[PDB]
């Protein structure tokens, strides 16, 4: 679910390409980290602060993971 | 069930609000202390329906923080 929540939220933020969406729900657990903490980046960069701040928490949750 | 699982979602979320509008917590604690509590309910429930409601009530508080 943490990688399904991370999708979408960097979907609906559009912080993630379509390829980067299903690397992030199918890749390996360091590409899923990867590409969240750039999602986190590329939210902050568009005004998505509240998304960076939630997709952030998932990420450091895929880490304690 | 299902359908229980999803009422603590609920109302967790609102818990979690209720907090913030109070001044308790701030906007990352609130998404913190969600994610953590809703994870917990998901991985006990961990049908689809549960994982798209938890999606859901995330997406509706990070909207109202």
């Amino acid at each position: 679910v943490v990688r399904e929540a991370i999708a979408y939220f960097a979907k609906e933020a559009g912080a993630l390409s379509e390829a980067e969406l299903e690397k992030v729900k199918n890749g390996s657990n360091e590409e899923a980290i990867a590409l969240g903490e750039k999602a986190v980046a590329r939210a902050k960069a568009l005004g998505k602060e509240k998304e960076a701040k939630f997709i952030k928490v998932l990420v450091e949750e895929l880490k304690k993971e | 069930g299902v359908e229980a699982a999803k009422k603590e979602i609920k109302k967790l979320k609102e818990e979690v609000l209720k907090k913030y509008k109070k001044g308790e917590i701030n906007e990352e604690e609130a998404i913190k202390e969600f994610v953590e509590k809703a994870l917990k309910l998901v991985k006990a429930v961990g049908d689809e329906a549960v994982k798209k409601f938890a999606i859901e009530e995330a997406k509706a508080l990070v909207e109202e923080l």
